[PDB]
């Protein structure tokens, strides 16, 4: 293959391919974050959806003049 | 050989190509913008923001451009109505022009990557085989994208290196560019605050760099990439056209519904403006403001803004159009070019009546005409032969209070009924439809055609998720089972596990 | 406390005759008390 | 240049020019009034 | 087969018959009673014969307000006397 | 005339209609069950005023 | 590696009566709700506060016209949880502003993603190609388009369609009225999906059935099966033949066939899918413009187009007043489109 | 065979006002709104043709 | 401020917890007391 | 009118009557197997 | 030999038993009269 | 409420009834999983 | 009547693209090596 | 200008017809 004076600075971001963690790794943290972010989305939804209400939080055009 | 529907798939192992025809696709979509912007200059008339603006005439990408802040033309124009601004080189215009040079660019660099497609960045090193590390690939590219929309955020939407964005009053009447603060509390979660927009920008930001940086820096646990088959690209694709449908819903969302984003002086005023007659309340409001500071009826509604009016108008409504009803709303209706002025109907006892609107879901109504109480006063018949509310038995009357009518009274059937007929349409405008020989039925406006083409486009690109989600977990048998499949593995109780060979 | 010693073809038979009594009553409800038009 | 090992012929046998041309044809003749409007 | 005693074996057995036969009876029975002695009305809210109007009424309750809802309907409930 | 009150219906292409709005329009209630073939008619003009060609078809 | 997932994993995976899986989790639950909640809301709850209907067994409706209707349109599109702002925890109150409507809709759209989840997992294990998830991509679309996408385009929850026969029944009429859906090409390539869909399965029936091989001595021939067998149970060369010389084209391709028996009525719902989302914003195929200025200038041009927009107006006016109660309609006697003495 | 019969007026299930309250009060059904679309439907088809108030074919 | 809808947001989350954590600690639980025979 | 008319019943009659008397030529002997079915 | 307390026990109980609950409260209902 | 037990009673009955000729067979189910 | 005056054009090019798009690989499929 | 148009698609579908009974690739047993 072709060798490139940028494609060889680049060498070592495209040099791990199939690199792992043994076993379950970071998967709880991960699982904790998706889990805030669940929470985090389905607050923004109730809020637009007026299920949630909140106190200074005018869900309309008339929200700031 | 491969069949239509797989031409395509000759890229898969082809990392070079890849980037050639993802360059191709950018240098296409890039090159798309430039026209279409300079298809709208060219059709344009940026001459009356009140009655005609740019979402009367069916202005697609200019209301984008507005958004963030790029407001006039090289000619001397700007959207808000100036005369005598110089945009610099950013105007309609040059926006246009770059976005023709980087398609150029692009196209050519496709050709590079196309030509020497076989580059040794591409080969893993170990094997000789051609592979692209797709974890460390996306910590750097979410690292990037961090960077990118905390600049964005933190630089041009502050106007600290930027221009801001489009903002305006609650009523859309006053309209502009604007620097806009990050707002820090929980009104920042509030569709309709822009400061929310700042904030989700700086914030978002920050956090994709920091998530960048892990991404680069800690590689995938053996279970998660096994289960996700982390060294298949199409996994990738199933995902990102998961996140991307996701996208779409929202953005059809937000432009249906409204919010600081779709802004109803770029997009048009939405279906449930007219639905809680948001505009008429204020209208109403005023008026009797006025009053109540001693004014005259006539001038109470004289001081009422055409812009005004024309929203509480439901030719404007944006679920009041057809599939098929091509081009600007002006096609229709017409282009606007007047207000007449507020119409009063009276009965013959002086009583004031107020003729019924016309709810969406309506192509027809009827005319009917109440009082103050909901009585039933005045209609137009359909059957004659057995009518008690005609308009001849029951003396109706219109006065016009501000617009072209101002202080005039008409008391002949005719013309009364005509004006009755407008009324339903919520304030009447007097229409120029000889320009672009309107054929007098309505059409939806780029708030409407966007909410279209975005709900469509994410509902099929869920079966692109699903297809693509499906060649991914399911590679191992797309050319078909096993001929050898024991029949044991699908015979019921044999295995204690389903399909689990070490459970007999 | 065995299978088999109740026969099924009688039990499908006492099954089955439950199943329209029970329908019959609903179409006799048709026609009496409330949704009757009386 | 050397070649691009990645290359495969493509085809369509004539069925399937056949039942592409009556997709083609009879989606035209539902869609056309709607065109005309 | 997947382990479980086959449906036949079961329905066809003595001791179903003597579970069952107390069983299904006292679940009718129980279900009846619900509407028998008025309570599903009250569980659900919904009106008996004698509840959709009032003696001179002849306008539907119908529900206006998204979040005074709950007292709407129990202003309607009170209005018949 | 569909339906016997001499109110004629366009059916075909060259008289205003289009594939969706196209149709060959039922014989006329004036004929009812009658069996109406071409050499019941005095002319073709009458025939297909009176809705012939459906009961041919 | 045999750590509590695993263990859970066996578990959730046991050949059993009704397999359970991953999906399960989310399926049964889901579906079990969306069930219940419907016979629970036929049998015993009304539809007075929200659109002046009886709608319930208990206050004497039938099989038919049992429903269990969308909330009021004042509730817009409350998700209406139990424990939301508008129903505060109270049960009865919840049913009586229809939260059993979004119960509904919501537990049955969570519990079709747990079908399909279903049909992906099962497919995993057992070693088959996943098509049979991918064909019901197409009941997904129509539920999240009708049920979902629809009502959100549109002012509330109100105008989504009420779960029930006769109910869904309205919901046609409705869409013939003010939609004019007969007229929409994305509808008709649905009807063309579901007919053409409907004509495959019967004519690959009865041809298999008809060109049977015989493989036993009964003239009742569903015997003369085995499944383990290696060898075709009827004869494709003469099925070839048949429809060859009967419609001119035929199969030859049974891999083609099966595949064309799935792309038909999937395709066909995905089409409806689509229409049905232009219906969200009122974007219809009401008119065709060219018919409307002629017929307006030229009273005496009249084709089957014109002719049902008039019955389309006379649904409007005539159905409105009591299908829209929250906009008080009143429509004096002599407003109503009548034709000559009807 | 539901349109071959419904061709000798062997029609569907009729529930027009089958639900009434305690008083006599008619409670609507679906089957009632359906009823009212129906009657949009029959009194705007064929409008100039009908002399008589019923339809009866 | 904790406005009624907040609160009942906290009842909604807490239900949600409940009956997934409920659900997880059941199978888990039955998994365990009932294994799969392997060799 | 009247020699159309004619025309067509004639026509019509010549079809008929190939039907009739096709379907009269031996037509349970037009099979692939067993033939001898008088 | 065979278990009785079964997953198959509880889905078939599950729908079983307000099957003939709500049979029963329906029989009921055809004798309530305005 | 007494309408809710004389409702529930049926029910409870039952259940108690079906655990008096299962409970024999139940533990020995029971004690052989473990 | 009052046509929409780019249907015809709509049309000829929605019949054209596709079917020349067809066209073009049955031929080149063809005159490959039999 | 339609009319022409609507005859037209119609008259090269029924050509189709023709070319994909007449002239078909046989099929073979192989
Ligand atoms: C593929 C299949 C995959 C499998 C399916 C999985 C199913 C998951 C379940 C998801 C449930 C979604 C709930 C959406 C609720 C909603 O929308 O609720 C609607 C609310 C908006 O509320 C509405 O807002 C309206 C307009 O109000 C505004 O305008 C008014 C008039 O001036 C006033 O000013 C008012 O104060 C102001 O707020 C009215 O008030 C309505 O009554 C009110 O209901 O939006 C919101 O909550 C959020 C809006 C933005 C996000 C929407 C994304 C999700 C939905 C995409 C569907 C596209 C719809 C476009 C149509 C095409
Ligand atoms: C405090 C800092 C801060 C602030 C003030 C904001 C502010 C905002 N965020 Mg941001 N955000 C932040 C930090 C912040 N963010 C961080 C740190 C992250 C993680 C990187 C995010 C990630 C994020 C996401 C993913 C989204 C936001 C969105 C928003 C906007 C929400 C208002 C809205 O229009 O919702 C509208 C959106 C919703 C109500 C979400 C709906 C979710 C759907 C219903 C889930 C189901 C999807 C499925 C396909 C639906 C199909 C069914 C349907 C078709 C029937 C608002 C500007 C939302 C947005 O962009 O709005 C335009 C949004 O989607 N933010
Ligand atoms: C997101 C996409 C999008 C949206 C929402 C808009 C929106 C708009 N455009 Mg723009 N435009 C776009 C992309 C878009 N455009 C692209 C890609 C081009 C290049 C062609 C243009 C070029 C363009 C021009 C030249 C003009 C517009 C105009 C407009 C305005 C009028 C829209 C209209 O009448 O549509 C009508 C929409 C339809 C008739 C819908 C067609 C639906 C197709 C036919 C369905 C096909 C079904 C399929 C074949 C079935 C397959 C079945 C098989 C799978 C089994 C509106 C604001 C007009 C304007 O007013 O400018 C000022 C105008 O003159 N646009
Ligand atoms: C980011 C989006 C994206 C990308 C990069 C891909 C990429 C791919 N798809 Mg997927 N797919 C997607 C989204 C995507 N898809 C969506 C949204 C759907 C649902 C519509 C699908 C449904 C799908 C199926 C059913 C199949 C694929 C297949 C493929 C592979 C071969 C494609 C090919 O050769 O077609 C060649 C295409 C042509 C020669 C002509 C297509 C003409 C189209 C249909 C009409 C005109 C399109 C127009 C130019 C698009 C304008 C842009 C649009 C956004 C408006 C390729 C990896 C195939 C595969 O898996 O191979 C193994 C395959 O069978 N895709
Ligand atoms: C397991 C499958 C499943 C799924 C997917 C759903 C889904 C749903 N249910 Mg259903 N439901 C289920 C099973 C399920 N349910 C069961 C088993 C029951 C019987 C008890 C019910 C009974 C039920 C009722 C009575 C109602 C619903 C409702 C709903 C909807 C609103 C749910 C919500 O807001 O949760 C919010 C909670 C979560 C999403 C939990 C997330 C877990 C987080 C990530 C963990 C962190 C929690 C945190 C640490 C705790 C802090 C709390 C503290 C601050 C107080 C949603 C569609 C409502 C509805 O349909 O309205 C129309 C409704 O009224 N459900
Ligand atoms: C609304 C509130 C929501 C909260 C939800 C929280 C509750 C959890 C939800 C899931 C409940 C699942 C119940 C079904 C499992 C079961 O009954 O197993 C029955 C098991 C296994 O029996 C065994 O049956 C086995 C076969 S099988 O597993 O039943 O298929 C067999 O292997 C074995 O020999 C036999 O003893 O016996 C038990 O002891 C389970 C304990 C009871 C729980
Ligand atoms: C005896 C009941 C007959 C009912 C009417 C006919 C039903 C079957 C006809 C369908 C034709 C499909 C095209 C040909 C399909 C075809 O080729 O069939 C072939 C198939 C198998 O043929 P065999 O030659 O093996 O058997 C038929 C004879 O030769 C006798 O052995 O025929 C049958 O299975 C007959 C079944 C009789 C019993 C069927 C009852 C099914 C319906 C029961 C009533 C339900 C009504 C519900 C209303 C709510
Ligand atoms: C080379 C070069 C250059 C140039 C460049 C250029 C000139 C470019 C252009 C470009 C362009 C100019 C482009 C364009 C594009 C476009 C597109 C890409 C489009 C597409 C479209 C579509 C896709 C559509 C579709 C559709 C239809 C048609 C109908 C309706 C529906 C829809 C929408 C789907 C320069 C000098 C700079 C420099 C460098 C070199
Ligand atoms: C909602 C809700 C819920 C739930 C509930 C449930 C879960 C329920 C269930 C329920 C159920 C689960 C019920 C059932 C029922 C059943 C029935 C009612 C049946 C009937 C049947 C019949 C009547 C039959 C008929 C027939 C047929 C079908 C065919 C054959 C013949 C005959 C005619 C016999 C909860 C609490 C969570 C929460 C709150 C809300
Ligand atoms: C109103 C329409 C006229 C109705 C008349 C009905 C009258 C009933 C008797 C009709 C005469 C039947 O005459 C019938 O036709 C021809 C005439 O050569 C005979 O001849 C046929 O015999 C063999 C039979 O294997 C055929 O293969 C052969 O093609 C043909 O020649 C039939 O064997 C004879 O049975
Ligand atoms: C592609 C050709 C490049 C032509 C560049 C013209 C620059 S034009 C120049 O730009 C400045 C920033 O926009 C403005 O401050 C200034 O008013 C304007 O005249
Ligand atoms: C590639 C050739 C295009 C070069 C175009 C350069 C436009 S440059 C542009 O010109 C305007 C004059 O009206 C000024 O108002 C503006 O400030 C200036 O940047
Ligand atoms: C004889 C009619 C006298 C009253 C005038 C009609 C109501 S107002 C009228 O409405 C038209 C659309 O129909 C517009 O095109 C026009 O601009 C406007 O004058
Ligand atoms: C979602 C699944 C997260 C698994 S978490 C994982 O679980 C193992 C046992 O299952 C432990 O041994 C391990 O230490 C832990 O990281
Ligand atoms: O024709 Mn046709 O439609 Ca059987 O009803 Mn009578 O007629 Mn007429 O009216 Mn209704
Ligand atoms: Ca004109
Ligand atoms: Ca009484
Ligand atoms: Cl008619
Ligand atoms: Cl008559
Ligand atoms: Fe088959
Ligand atoms: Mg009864």
């Amino acid at each position: 293959a072709r060798r490139t004076w940028l494609g060889d600075i680049l060498r070592p971001l495209n040099s791990e391919y199939g690199k792992v963690a043994p076993g379950w790794g970071t998967t709880p943290l991960m699982a904790v974050f998706m889990g805030l972010f669940l929470v985090f989305l389905l607050i923004i939804l109730e809020i637009y959806n007026s299920t949630l209400i909140l106190d200074g939080v005018n869900v309309s055009w008339k929200a700031l003049g | 050989g491969l069949p239509w529907y797989r031409v395509h798939t000759v890229l898969i192992n082809d990392p070079g190509r890849l980037i050639a025809a993802h360059l191709m696709h950018t240098a296409l979509v890039a090159g798309w913008a430039g026209s279409m912007a300079l298809y709208e200059l060219a059709t344009f008339d940026p001459s009356d923001p009140v009655l005609n603006p740019m979402w009367r005439q069916g202005m697609f990408v200019l209301p984008f451009m507005a958004r963030l802040g790029v407001t006039g033309s090289w000619s001397g124009w700007s959207i808000t109505g100036e005369t005598g601004i110089d945009p610099g080189f950013w105007s309609f215009e040059g926006v246009a022009l770059a976005h023709i040079v980087l398609s150029g660019l692009l196209f050519l660099a496709a050709c590079w990557h196309w030509v020497y497609w076989d580059l040794e960045l591409f080969r893993d090193p170990r094997t000789g085989e051609p592979a692209l590390d797709l974890p460390k690939m996306f910590g750097i590219h979410l690292f990037l994208a961090g960077l990118l929309c905390f600049g964005f955020g933190a630089f041009h939407l502050t106007g600290l290196f930027g221009p801001g964005m489009w903002v305006s009053d609650p009523y859309g009447l006053t309209g502009s560019v604007q620097p806009v603060a990050p707002e820090w509390g929980p009104d920042g979660f509030n569709p309709y605050n822009p400061g929310g927009v700042v904030a989700h920008h700086i914030a978002a930001g920050i956090v994709g760099i920091i998530a960048g940086l892990f991404h680069i820096l800690v590689r995938p646990p053996q279970r998660l990439y096994k289960a996700l088959r982390m060294g298949n690209i199409e996994t990738v694709l199933s995902s990102s056209i998961a996140a991307v449908f996701f996208a779409a819903f929202v953005v059809a969302g937000t432009m249906w519904y409204g919010s600081a984003t779709t802004p109803i002086e770029l997009f048009g005023p939405t279906r449930y403006q007219w639905d809680s007659s948001y505009f008429q309340q204020e209208i109403n409001r005023r008026v009797q403001a006025s009053l109540a500071s001693g004014a005259t009826l006539e001038e109470a509604w004289s001081a009422i803004p055409e812009k005004l009016a024309f929203y509480d108008y439901i030719g404007n409504n944006p679920a009041k159009g057809g599939l098929f009803r091509t081009g600007p709303m002006n096609k229709g209706d017409g282009i606007a070019q007047a207000w007449k002025g507020h119409a009063v109907f009276r009965n013959k006892e002086g009583e004031e009546l107020f003729v019924r609107r016309m709810p969406a879901f309506f192509e027809s109504f009827p005319v009917i005409l109440t009082d103050k109480n909901g009585v039933v006063k005045a209609d137009i018949p359909f059957r004659r032969a057995e009518s008690k509310y005609s308009f001849e038995q029951q003396g109706v009357t219109v006065s016009f209070y501000g617009g072209e009518l101002n202080g005039q009274t008409f008391t002949d059937p005719p013309t009364v009924k005509s004006y009755a007929r407008k009324a339903i349409f919520g304030e009447i405008f007097e229409f120029d439809t000889e320009t672009l020989n309107s054929d007098g039925i309505f059409r939806t406006s780029p708030r409407g055609w966007f909410t279209f083409a975005h709900a469509v486009f994410a509902l099929l690109f869920f079966f692109g998720h699903i297809w693509h989600g499906a060649r991914t977990l399911f590679r191992d048998v797309f050319s078909g089972i096993d001929p050898e499949l024991s029949p044991e593995q699908v015979e019921w109780g044999f295995y204690q596990k389903v399909g689990d060979v070490t459970t007999r | 406390s065995e299978g088999g010693r109740i026969p099924l073809w009688i039990v499908a038979t006492v099954a089955g005759m439950g199943v329209i009594v029970i329908v019959g009553l609903f179409f006799y409800g048709a026609y009496a008390g409330l949704g009757s038009s009386l | 240049m050397e070649p691009n090992p990645n290359r495969q012929p493509v085809e369509l046998n004539r069925t399937s020019l056949y039942l592409g041309l009556l997709l083609i044809l009879v989606l035209a003749l539902l869609f056309s009034s709607y065109f005309f409007n | 087969t997947t382990g479980e005693r086959p449906f036949s074996d079961i329905i066809t057995s003595v001791r179903y018959w003597v579970i069952h036969s107390i069983t299904i009876p006292a679940l009718f029975i129980a279900g009846w009673l619900f509407v028998s002695t008025g309570l599903a009305y009250d569980v659900f809210g919904t009106p008996r014969p004698d509840s959709y109007y009032a003696q001179e009424q002849r306008s539907i309750p119908l529900v206006t307000d998204r979040f005074e809802a709950k007292q709407q309907v129990e202003t309607f409930l009170e209005q018949l006397k | 005339d569909i339906d016997g009150i001499r109110e004629p219906v366009s059916g075909s292409l060259l008289y205003g209609n289009n594939i969706i709005t196209g149709a060959v329009v039922p014989s006329s209630n004036a004929i009812g069950l009658h069996f109406y073939p071409i050499w019941e008619a005095a002319s073709l003009d009458e025939w297909l005023y009176n809705g012939g060609p459906y009961q041919l078809i | 590696e045999r750590g509590w997932f695993d263990i859970l994993d066996d578990w959730l995976k046991r050949d059993r009566f009704v397999f359970v899986g991953w999906s399960g989790i989310l399926l049964f639950p889901c579906a079990y709700l969306a069930l219940g909640g419907w016979l629970t809301g036929t049998t015993f709850v009304t539809s007075w506060y929200t659109h002046g209907l009886a709608s319930s067994y208990l206050e004497g409706c039938n099989f038919l016209t049992v429903a269990v209707s969308t909330p009021a349109n004042s509730m817009g599109h409350s998700l209406l949880l139990l424990w939301g702002p508008e129903a505060q925890g109270d049960f009865t109150r919840w049913c009586q502003l229809g939260g059993l409507w979004t119960f509904i809709a919501l537990h049955g759209a969570f519990g079709l993603i747990g079908f399909m989840l279903r049909q992906f997992e099962i497919a995993r294990l057992v070693g088959v190609r996943p098509y049979n998830a991918i064909a019901f991509s197409a009941p997904i679309a129509v539920f999240v388009s009708v049920f979902l996408i629809y009502p959100l385009g549109q002012s509330s929850w109100f105008f989504a369609p009420s779960f029930g026969v006769a109910a869904i029944f309205r919901f046609l009429l409705f869409f013939q009225g003010f939609h004019n859906w007969t007229l929409n090409p994305f509808h008709m390539m649905g009807v063309a999906g579901v007919l053409g869909g409907a004509l495959l399965c019967a004519i690959h029936g009865a041809t298999v059935e008809n060109t049977l091989f015989q493989d036993g001595e009964g003239a009742s021939t569903f015997r003369a099966f085995n499944p383990t067998q290696a060898e075709e149970t009827y004869s494709m060369v003469t099925a070839n033949r048949f429809w060859s010389q009967i419609f001119g084209i035929a199969f030859s391709n049974k891999r083609w066939l099966h595949f064309f028996m799935l792309f038909v009525p999937v395709t066909g719902l995905w089409m409806s899918a689509i229409g049905v989302v232009g219906l969200a914003l009122n974007l219809r195929s009401y008119d065709f413009i060219s018919q409307e200025i002629r017929a307006a200038e030229d009273p005496e041009f009249e084709t089957f187009y014109t002719k049902n927009l008039l019955l389309n107006e006379g649904i409007r006016a005539w159905m409105a007043p009591q299908d829209q109660p929250h906009e008080n309609f009143v429509f004096p006697e002599e407003v109503l489109p009548r034709g000559n003495a009807l | 065979l539901g349109i071959s019969t419904m061709a000798f007026n062997l029609n569907g299930f009729n529930f027009n006002h089958s639900v009434i309250d305690a008083k006599g009060n008619v409670i609507n059904t679906w089957a009632d709104i359906i009823n009212r679309a129906n009657l949009g439907m029959e009194v705007m088809h064929e409008r100039n043709a009908h002399n008589f108030p019923l339809d009866l074919a | 401020t904790i406005t009624p809808s907040l609160k009942g947001f906290f009842i909604g989350l807490l239900s949600g917890a409940v009956v997934l954590g409920l659900t997880f600690a059941v199978l888990i639980a039955i998994s365990q007391i009932d294994k799969v025979q392997r060799s | 009118m009247e020699t159309l008319k004619i025309t067509v019943y004639i026509v019509v009659t010549f079809f008929v009557l190939l039907f009739v008397f096709g379907f009269l030529s031996g037509d349970p002997a037009r099979n692939p197997k067993r033939k001898d079915l008088e | 030999s065979y278990p009785i307390f079964t997953v198959r026990w509880v889905a078939v109980h599950t729908l079983a038993v307000p099957t003939i609950f709500f049979l029963g409260a329906i029989a009921a209902m055809q004798f309530i009269q305005r | 409420d007494w309408r809710v037990l004389v409702v529930l009673l049926p029910v409870l009955l039952a259940a108690g009834w079906a655990v008096r000729n299962i409970l024999p067979y139940a533990v020995k189910q029971v004690q052989k999983l473990l | 009547m009052e046509v929409n005056q780019l249907g015809l054009i709509a049309t000829a090019l929605f019949v054209l693209v596709p079917s020349v798009f067809l066209i073009i690989l049955y031929v080149q499929t063809e005159s490959q090596q039999k | 200008m339609e009319t022409i148009t609507y005859v037209f698609i119609f008259a090269c579908i029924i050509a189709l017809f023709f070319f994909a009974i007449f002239f078909r690739e046989p099929p073979r047993i192989t």
